[PDB]
């Protein structure tokens, strides 16, 4: 759907979860 | 879900539980993609080597939880199958490969917050992310160790292994259709899936668009969290034409 | 007995 992957407590708000970061990270 | 912890509320809305009616019990995980859709492992439905071999009316797929055992008034919601799909493929006689199996529900399921679908990758962010040492995010109600049980969904989040060293951990045949991820002994963070884990996502999210994809299916692992070894996990953009076939047929 | 008892509309 159009709007995955978007969620409401966390993406729709602009609130990160506690360890997303980790994920983004190891993006490099 | 081995050295993982607590999810938070809502951290994972397309996670679902695939529960069996009776006995009632917890079978496997799964992911929810549309309204209709769920996601999970073949061999969660079908595996001759155990008897395993599930119709429809024999389970039920509960959306919106976080509690394992609790039922979860006005959050989760509970949904019969209407038709399950699995991979014409899927080799349950050798090693899982093709380990994928789509389920239609009867009626659609309302979104809320603690109920939303998961993204599919496209080519492009599945080139993109599935690299050596980028991580993803796996999900369950699982056990805990390999020789218990959680009270809430757990996460861990682990990085993909380069090709060669999943191979060279195990005696089975890897092929294209999967994954595997882990830490490696020297490197001290470990973390694996482990029984009724099964089923469930790997998940990454893109930095290109801030959406979360799912890459993998937890498939198979050989125990759980032993040093050496790998969690495998079905390569769902690599089967995603057989996705897209069923659903635009079905 | 591990689950807590499911509404029995979703048995039926
Ligand atoms: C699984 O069950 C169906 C019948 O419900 C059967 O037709 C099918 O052949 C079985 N598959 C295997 C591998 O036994
Ligand atoms: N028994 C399992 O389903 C299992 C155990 C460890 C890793 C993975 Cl990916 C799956
Ligand atoms: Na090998
Ligand atoms: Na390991």
């Amino acid at each position: 759907e159009a709007d995955c992957g978007l969620r409401p407590l966390f993406e729709k708000k602009s609130l990160e979860d506690k360890t997303e970061r980790e994920l983004l990270e190891s993006y490099i | 879900i081995v050295e993982g912890s607590d999810a938070e509320i809502g951290m994972s809305p397309w996670q679902v539980m695939l529960f069996r009616k009776s006995p009632q019990e917890l079978l496997c995980g799964a992911s929810l993609i549309s309204d209709r859709w769920v996601l999970t492992a073949a061999h969660c439905l079908l595996y001759p080597p155990w008897d395993k071999n599930f119709t429809e009316n024999d389970l039920l797929v509960r959306i919106g939880k976080h509690s394992r055992t609790r039922y979860e008034r006005n959050i989760e919601k509970i949904s019969m199958l209407e038709k399950i799909y699995i991979h014409p493929r899927y080799n349950w006689r050798e090693n899982l490969d093709r380990d994928i199996a789509l389920m239609k529900l009867k009626k659609p399921v309302a979104f809320s917050d603690y109920i939303h679908p998961v993204c599919l990758p496209d080519r492009e962010t599945a080139a993109s992310l599935l690299q050596a040492g980028y991580k993803g995010r796996v999900t369950g109600w699982g056990n805990l160790k390999e020789t218990g049980q959680p009270s809430v969904l757990q996460v861990v989040n682990l990085p993909i292994v380069e090709r060669p060293v999943c191979k060279d951990s195990t005696r089975i045949r890897i092929t294209d259709n999967m994954f595997c991820a882990g830490y490696k002994p020297d490197e001290g963070k470990r973390g694996d899936a482990c029984e009724g884990d099964s089923g469930g996502p790997f998940v990454m999210k893109s930095p290109f668009n801030n959406r979360w994809y799912q890459m993998g299916i937890v498939s198979w692992g050989e125990g759980c969290d032993r040093d050496g070894k790998y969690g495998f996990y079905t390569h769902v953009f690599r089967l995603k034409k057989w996705i897209q076939k069923v659903i635009d047929q079905f | 007995g591990d689950f807590e008892e499911i509404p029995e509309e979703y048995l039926q």
